[PDB]
DNA sequence: TCAAAAGTTGCGAAGCAAC
């Protein structure tokens, strides 16, 4: 076939080559233009090196890996029961119950009230013997919470009324 | 009792007489219970015959209730005819005893009372009856003997074991490397002669039922059954029954004189109805029956011994594994023995194997080798079918009849099934019976349930389910259910309702299946067709299993039992392939290849491979002959051998658990020219079946060329066709005409003859003689050697050190007890040449045998490990008695006789251990541990799980292998070592063992004129090693307990197990976890250590002293050092203080606290041995100028001074930089001097000089031979260590020594030194001390910018959903890599601006790439750097030859007149 | 290389010769 055709004549060239590398290089005097080559390949790999490492995570997000990087480098310095509400709201399968909007499901799951205690801790109005970044660790560890229930989760069960694989 | 019963036996009951004897009598005792059913028969053959003749007949003789279904009245028939026959052969062995009585009057000659029933063809007249002038055989014993052959000659053929390529080479004479091909095939229908007679008589004397008397002669209670089985197999030959070969072996070779024999037995038809019921006389004839199918609540046995190792009891532990895996019930699969018969054998034949075999368009040599392919799936499926036969006789429905076999531990201490083909061996049987089942809801496509039957049904179709996430696995899985699979699975679909299949049904699955094909790929097809036309999904029930595997089994066990000393950054990394992760909680295999990294083992070594083969390639740049060699065989590997990673992944091919990979073949301690050999006939098969193509094609077209039609699916043109073959043809001819040779340490090349020559005949192509020597001549010295060098270095120095140890132990401790065997049985020998009862050609009795085996019990021969035994050199050898047992009556053949002997180890000992108590011990475990999984069948290193439980017993998977992890191996081995030195003596020994045994303990040069004192103490010195290393072992195990891991070793679905630890070690490099790990290894070691015994400013959070510049002035003259010397320091001070070093010192414990700190690497030197002699040194940073010191002294002070001020020298003038004339000189000189070192004789040295040479020039050569670190520092390493040897050795090689050229050696490279320390000044005379003897004992750190190789091979195999996951695209980079990549210049890349003509064009080609994806075509990162790399080797070719793009040109035009802007448009009727 | 082993006849009655 064409496709077939196209790629054996691009080995074809890269052969060619091949047989001009293993060669006397000095002698032949392509030491200079091979030279030029490995630039190209040096600059080349390292950049394919930058964007690995920039989604070393289950999800592939460029966010979730930075947050992570940040959370473990908290936790070098520094030497429940909220998280279970937020995952009954992503997981609703009731049908009428998310057609009211996602404030008033809240509000019935009382999901403010472990909310108010750690903002209060913060601002002031209680006072309270936690360090730093021990609230530091709380205020964080929410957030992933709610992008682990509501980005990740909620799609799976959107997906599930279906009785096939759209 | 024995007297009693056929009292009419000719000879005298009496012991001791002059007259004739009946040796039968007195070797052949009464058992008090009873074992045959013929024992009180006078006439056996009739007896059964009234047994055999109805069901109601068959049940009292049995004495059991109900007898077997399947023995109706139709096999009636057969049996009769059957046995009929049977009865036709005991006139044939009549008619030739009367023979023999008459020729040569042998029975004439015992009327004068001649002893003939003692001679080594008389011991079957032992039982012969009396009937005056002449002789009659004793009915009972000769009719139930033919029972036996009757029995033997259905189900011989069942139980034959497979012939090894040492046996076959042994037979031969020819190792198996050089034979020609097709006569081993020839193993496959005939058997030698000890291999036919020893397994008949085994049955005769189980027939008999009678016991052995262990006070009579071995060669009357074991030649007595084997004359009596030669005759039967004599009377078999000349019946027709059996056919007889004899093979003249000067044919291949003249000076082959041997002349073998084998023997085949005819083979009833596959119809046959005695292949329902074949063993009906076994279970008559007997009381317990060996051979037999368990139906239901038959349970099989417990064995109690070893296979083919009696000596050897199996342990309590042991035996609770068998009683486990006997009880799983199999059941037969009915859907998939209807698909199986309906394609029919001979269609089942050309889909799994070659085809259709026709001889005129297939190569000799290749067409040979396809007959074992056909052989084996044409066994494995009449015996599948003839057990379907009885399993359907049993109910009315076939699948509800349980199925039991029969394990039995082997040598190395694994499980194994009974019978040659089963599920556990034959891939055939295991499709059609399994002990799996499940029960699923299908209802939903979205399901938790769904997703574990696509993870079966992806694994068999050859996806790395273990290498993606669940969600990838289902993407790729779909595109395949509806690309290429869809015209197979939609056959299937009709299949399964009307049961018919197409005339092409094998043309079809070959083109979808393409080189998936598998006998599991089969099961797959039918359960995903079945699954779509059920009416009901929610309880669907399917036996469909997911194989946890073991990711590099072999290594990665090795790796972790026999590894000793302090834990390094490098075995972290590498210890990750493997699956064991530290400090990373709830991590599995499919995160760790995603995210992590996605080489394994075997892809590491290989890496490895190439970059020291660059490295040996760029020595030879003046010899431009030996670089051509090397490019002719690395560019014929390409052609037909693109990747060496071989392995037991065949189709056609019995699963037997044997490593061939190179990788885990060099661990096993196999020699270099051994390998060798086996990558050679890899390469050679791979060019025969090439041959078998062209003359394909020659029939299709016969007008096609030469080069068309071998190279025709990758060439671009015609001209592109005739240039690969033409390089295939100068490839061939150059590496079969010179070979390499070894000179001094340095290769040269010399010629050998001629080649092969330009004529291609492909029916009649073959390469034999001295051209096959001559190919694996180059490839030993081209292709191996490197390959050793990369595997080391991944797998760690230190694991191969270990293996040395255990080979040379184990080995010495064979021959030793081999030798002492054979000094005792002359002994007694000789002791009954007194008695006249003797008679020479007889042996010792049983009891007598088992006294000299009991007498080496002192020598701890046996191996234990608190559950597991081993017995390395028992074998059952020959020439212990260098007789013959018995012989047929014509003295046709001689049977020789075998006893059971230790013999010498040889290099069997490394695989022993690691197999038996790294891979053997988790099986074990696994059976027994407290909640095992349920019908399960583990192999050898995997399982078959039912799809309902894959989570959890593949967790229990994982904490089996993290219970077998904590055994230790060496220390075993050296409990018994230990013990073996204390009771021995080599005094005592014969001429030709000390010889053996200095082989090993001793050297080369050492090895002659070797006293008996030298041998001792050498023997000595192995026992002393074996300690530390056994030590080191327990401590590591000890550490890694107390912190958290996951283990994920044995996984494919992502349940790994954790150890649950206490001390954290996340969040941190892995170079930091190395020094928490080794922190807890020291106060380890310093714990037991001690139960046995029963000046400048200062650092605040550790109690070391900074020591930095500008405040030594006080220190200068307190040494009191005398004037002469007392300068230098003021001079060589002061250029140190010039470039701002800073001194650092404290105790140990001070010393590496701060170092964690601060975030400093450290290289002290102490290990477990250096522990015990208490000596710590520091180390010099030589990036910051900063010098450490462990509790330093005022004499050491002044040591590193000199030390780093010296080193800049060697630095400097390596680095390019001018250095003063004086010292340009004695580096000169220094370099002169070291090409001497490694050129020298030792074996006229001091022992303690030897190990002083040996360490030195192991590290010298180290550097010399890396091809990863910058030649600058490689050079500069080299040098400094050749100066420490130098100036370590010179106060103990100045005295008692003499004139050797070793101790000459330190004197010169002393007086070198000086001069460069003093330069042009006067320096002190030769013979004084320099600065109180000045040594150098203080490691060095350098580092340099890795190659361009190192960055570009390391991400080539990256894959992840958000990074790109083409499969296709990893496969075109490896490519590249071979051809461009791997030409490079080792030396790293800089930057310049490079201005030219190629510059131009791959700048230009740069910008070009960018607006290719900004101008509609999106890539992913994979693709784009995958598309840039290679535009621009495209880039700088086209610039250099201006006619390498005339073929894509043509191929340009014609795509642009058939290219329309609706092409690329997805909705062509878009809005 | 991690595994069972392993020539065939003639004379003469064990073991060398011949191939």
């Amino acid at each position: 076939d064409i496709d077939t055709l196209l790629t054996n004549a691009g080995t074809q060239v890269m052969e060619s080559l091949n047989r001009r590398m293993a060669g006397d290089q000095k002698a032949t005097n392509v030491q200079d233009s091979i030279d030029a080559l490995s630039e190209t390949i040096m600059a080349a790999a390292l950049k394919r090196e930058s964007f690995y490492d920039a989604v070393a995570t289950p999800t592939g997000n460029f966010i979730d890996r930075a947050n992570q990087y940040v959370t473990d480098s908290i936790e070098r310095l520094s030497e429940a029961h909220l998280a279970k509400l937020t995952a009954a709201i992503a997981s609703e399968k009731q049908g009428e119950i998310v057609a009211q909007g996602v404030m008033t499901a809240m509000n019935q799951g009382k999901v403010w009230q472990p909310f108010h205690d750690l903002v209060n801790d913060i601002v002031g109005r209680t006072k309270t013997n936690a360090n730093v970044y021990d609230l530091i660790k709380l205020v964080k560890s929410q957030i992933s919470q709610d992008r682990q229930q509501f980005r990740e989760h909620l799609p799976t069960v959107i997906a599930g009324k279906f009785s096939r694989k759209l | 009792g024995i007297d009693a019963v056929y009292p009419s036996l000719v000879g005298t009951a009496d012991s001791k007489a002059e007259g004739i004897k009946n040796y039968f009598k007195l070797s052949f005792t009464l058992p008090e219970e009873q074992k045959s059913r013929t024992v009180g028969s006078e006439a056996p053959l009739k007896d059964v015959a009234q047994a055999l003749s109805s069901r109601a007949r068959y049940e009292l003789f049995t004495e059991k209730e109900t007898a077997n279904p399947a023995f109706n009245g139709e096999v009636i028939k057969r049996y009769k005819e059957l046995m009929e026959h049977g009865e036709g052969i005991a006139d044939i062995l009549r008619s030739r005893l009367a023979k023999f009585l008459n020729t040569k009057d042998v029975g004439k000659r015992f009327a004068q009372g001649t002893e003939a029933n003692r001679w080594v063809g008389g011991k079957l007249l032992n039982i012969v009856e009396q009937d005056g002038d002449t002789f009659k055989y004793n009915e009972q014993l000769l009719q139930t003997a033919v029972l036996a052959g009757l029995q033997w000659r259905l189900t011989a053929t069942s139980n034959t074991a497979i012939k090894d390529a040492k046996d076959v080479a042994a037979i031969t004479g020819i190792d198996q490397a050089l034979l020609p091909e097709g006569l081993v095939e020839q193993f496959d229908t005939g058997m030698t002669l000890t291999e036919a007679v020893s397994s008949l008589a085994q049955k005769i004397e189980s027939y008999w039922g009678l016991s052995r008397n262990p006070n009579a002669p071995l060669g009357y209670t074991k030649g007595i059954p084997t004359a009596m089985a030669a005759e039967i197999l004599a009377a078999f030959v000349e019946s027709t029954d059996v056919v007889e070969n004899i093979v003249d072996m000067s044919e291949i070779d003249p000076d082959n004189k041997k002349t073998i024999g084998l023997y085949t037995i005819t083979e009833l038809d596959s119809f046959d109805p005695i292949n329902s019921f074949p063993t009906a006389i076994e279970e008559a004839v007997l009381v317990n029956p060996t051979e037999k199918m368990f139906f239901g609540d038959d349970i099989p046995p417990v064995a109690n011994t070893q296979l083919r190792n009696p000596a050897v009891r199996n342990t309590p532990e042991q035996k609770a594994a068998l009683k486990a895996e006997q009880a799983t019930e199999f059941y037969v699969h009915t859907p998939m023995v209807q698909f199986y018969e309906t394609l029919g054998k001979d269609r089942i034949l050309e889909l799994m194997g070659a085809g259709t075999l026709n001889k005129e368009l297939l190569n000799d040599n290749h067409a040979k080798s396809l007959e074992g392919k056909n052989r084996s799936v044409e066994d494995s499926y009449n015996q599948l079918f003839s057990v379907i036969e009885q399993v359907r006789a049993q109910s009315e429905d076939i699948s509800t009849v349980p199925i039991h076999y029969a394990y039995n531990m082997t040598r190395v201490g694994r499980m194994q099934m009974l019978g040659k083909y089963n599920p556990q061996s034959a891939k055939l049987v295991r499709e059609a019976i399994l002990p799996t089942k499940a029960t699923l809801d299908l209802s939903n496509q979205n399901n938790e349930d769904f997703s574990a039957f696509q993870l079966g049904l992806a694994q068999a179709l050859d996806i790395k389910v273990h290498t993606m996430t669940r969600e990838v696995m289902s993407d790729e899985l779909t595109k395949l259910l509806e690309g290429n699979l869809k015209p197979a699975i939609d056959m299937m679909v009709e299949f399964n309702t009307t049961g018919s299949l197409p005339e092409n049904a094998v043309d079809v699955l070959n083109t979808a299946l393409g080189d998936r094909k598998s006998f599991v790929a089969l099961m797959a097809l039918m359960e995903y067709s079945r699954y779509l036309v059920a009416e009901d999904k929610s309880a669907f029930v399917t036996p469909l299993y997911v194989e946890a595997d073991g990711v590099t089994n072999g290594p990665i066990n090795a790796m972790m039992l026999m590894t000793g000393g302090l834990f390094t950054p490098d075995w972290i990394r590498n210890i990750a392939k493997g699956g064991l992760f530290i400090g990373s909680p709830n991590k599995t295999m499919n995160e760790h290849r995603s995210t992590a990294d996605n080489n394994d083992l075997y892809q590491a070594s290989t890496n490895a491979l190439m970059e020291s083969l660059g490295k040996l390639r760029s020595n030879y740049a003046s010899n431009m002959p030996i670089q051509s060699q090397i490019d002719s065989l690395l560019s014929l590997m390409d052609l037909f051998l693109p990747d060496i990673n071989l392995g037991e992944n065949g189709a056609l091919e019995l699963k037997r658990g044997i490593a061939k990979n190179p990788l885990t073949i060099t661990i096993y301690g196999s020699g270099a020219r051994g390998i060798a050999g086996k990558l050679v006939s890899s390469v050679t098969d791979a060019i025969y079946e090439r041959m078998s193509d062209v003359l394909k094609a020659r029939a299709k077209d016969p007008n096609i060329s030469a080069a068309m039609a071998m190279f025709g699916k990758q060439a671009a043109s015609e001209a592109h066709a005739e240039e690969l073959l033409a390089r295939f043809l100068k490839d061939m001819e150059t590496l079969t005409s010179t070979v390499p040779v070894k000179r001094k340490g340095v290769l040269e090349l010399q010629s050998t003859g001629t080649g092969a020559k330009g004529k291609i005949n492909p029916k009649t192509y073959t390469i034999k003689g001295e051209q096959l020597k001559a190919l694996q001549e180059n490839m030993l010295h081209f292709f191996v050697e490197p390959l050793r060098n990369g595997i080391t270095q991944t797998v760690g120095e230190s694991l191969v050190y270990s293996t040395e140890q255990l080979q040379k132990a184990t080995q010495i401790q064979s021959v030793v007890l081999e030798d002492m065997f054979k000094q005792r049985v002359q002994e007694k020998l000789a002791e009954k040449a007194k008695d006249p009862t003797w008679k020479k050609g007889d042996f010792l009795t049983q009891k007598e045998l088992n006294d000299i085996q009991a007498s080496l019990n002192n020598l701890a021969p046996m191996i234990e490990t608190g559950s597991q035994t081993f017995y390395i050199a028992g074998s059952e050898n020959a020439e212990v008695a260098n007789q013959v047992l018995a012989t047929n009556l014509d003295d046709r053949m001689r049977v020789p006789m075998s006893i059971y002997a230790p013999a010498q180890a040889g290099v069997a000992g490394i695989p022993f251990m690691t197999i038996g108590t790294g891979d053997g011990m988790m099986m074990q475990t696994l059976s027994t541990m407290k909640g095992a999984p349920k019908n399960t069948l583990k192999i050898f290193d995997g399982m078959n799980i039912g799809l309902n439980d894959i989570t959890d017993a593949s967790r229990k998977a994982n904490e089996a292998v993290y219970t077998s992890w904590q055994g230790n191996p060496i220390k075993n081995v050296y409990e018994s070592y230990a013990k073996f030195m204390k009771n021995v003596d080599f005094s005592k020994l014969s001429p030709e063992a000390l010889e053996a045994i200095g082989k090993s303990a001793l050297e080369y040069d050492q090895r002659e004129n070797a006293t008996v004192d030298d041998i001792a103490n050498a023997a000595s010195l192995i026992e002393r090693n074996l300690r530390n290393i056994a030590l080191g072992v327990d401590i590591r195990h000890k550490v890694l307990d107390k912190v958290n891991l996951s283990i994920d070793q044995m996984a494919a679905v992502g349940a790994p197990y954790q150890n649950n630890g206490k001390i954290d070690l996340s969040n941190m490099t892995p170079e930091q976890q190395a020094d928490e790990l080794n922190k807890l290894f020291r106060e380890e070691l310093e714990a037991r250590k001690q139960k046995v015994a029963k000046v400048g400013r200062e650092h605040k959070a550790s109690g070391v002293r900074i020591l930095s510049a500008t405040a030594i002035r006080n220190l200068a003259k307190i040494s009191n050092l005398p004037s002469t010397q007392a300068a230098t320091l003021a001079e060589i001070q002061k250029s140190l203080a010039a470039k701002d070093y800073k001194i650092i010192y404290g105790t140990p414990t001070q010393v590496a606290e701060y170092a964690r700190q601060k975030n400093v690497t450290e290289l002290t030197s102490q290990e477990m041995e250096e522990a015990q002699a208490g000596n710590i040194y520091g180390w010099t940073n030589f990036d910051d100028k900063t010098i450490y010191l462990v509790s330093p002294s005022m004499e050491t002070l002044i040591h590193e001074l000199v030390h780093a001020s010296t080193f800049e020298e060697v630095y400097s003038f390596y680095q390019g930089n001018e250095v003063s004339p004086t010292s340009k000189q004695a580096i000169e000189n220094l370099e002169g001097l070291m090409e001497q070192f490694r050129s020298l004789d030792i074996s006229k040295d001091s022992p303690e000089m030897r190990e002083a040479y040996a360490d030195a020039i192991a590290t010298i050569e180290g550097h010399l031979s890396n091809g990863f670190v910058d030649p600058a520092i490689s050079k500069a390493a080299a040098l400094n260590e050749f100066m420490a040897w130098g100036l370590a050795n010179r106060a103990l090689a100045a005295k008692q020594k003499r004139t050797s050229s070793l101790v000459q050696m330190v004197k010169d490279v002393y007086q070198a030194i000086k001069k460069l320390i003093w330069g042009r000044k006067q320096a002190p005379a030769l013979g004084e001390d320099m600065f109180s003897n000045l040594l150098f004992n203080s490691a060095i750190l350098m580092r340099s910018q890795p190659t361009t190789q190192a960055v570009a091979k390391d991400g080539t195999l990256f894959h992840s959903k958000a990074y790109g996951n083409n499969e296709r695209l990893s496969q075109l980079n490896q490519t590249f890599d071979k051809l461009v990549t791997d030409y490079l210049r080792t030396d790293p890349v800089t930057e310049v601006e490079r201005r030219g003509n190629v510059a131009n064009a791959l700048m230009s080609a740069t910008r070009l790439v960018r607006d290719v994806q900004s101008h509609g075509f999106n890539m992913t990162a994979q693709e784009q750097s995958v598309f840039q790399m290679v535009t621009a080797a495209l880039a700088t070719e086209a610039a250099i030859d201006p006619h390498a793009m005339a073929r894509a040109q043509e191929l340009y035009t014609h795509v642009m007149k058939h290219l329309t802007v609706e092409h690329f448009m997805a909705d062509p009727d878009s809005t």
